[PDB]
């Protein structure tokens, strides 16, 4: 009957990257992953390769 | 709601439920002590109620 709880916390960690990838995007955004994933939020090469 | 208000909230929940566990267990040990007690106490006086009835 009691509940949980999610909590949000001031973090230090580095976030990850993340680009909700589809189909046919897949193989472009691994081949700009092969040299690096960018960092937090920086533009993605791979719309533009 | 997610404040500190919250979380304080949730805290408090938390506390009666380790307050529930602990309770129960701080009695439960309590009363099998008293029914140890009782049993205990009882077999004592079961000695001295056997003196008593080869003595009468």
């Amino acid at each position: 009957t009691v509940p949980s709880i999610l909590n949000r916390m001031q973090t230090n960690q580095t976030p990850p990257t993340y680009n909700k990838t589809n189909k046919f995007t897949h193989g472009f955004q691994n081949i700009v992953d092969a040299y690096g994933i960018g960092t937090y939020r920086e533009i993605n090469p791979a719309p533009y390769t | 709601a997610l404040s500190d208000a919250d979380v304080q909230k949730q805290i408090k929940h938390m506390m009666a439920f380790i307050e529930q566990e602990a309770n129960e267990k701080a009695e439960e040990i309590d009363a099998k002590a008293e029914e140890e007690f009782n049993i205990e106490k009882g077999r004592l006086v079961q000695t001295q109620r056997l003196k008593i009835m080869e003595y009468y």
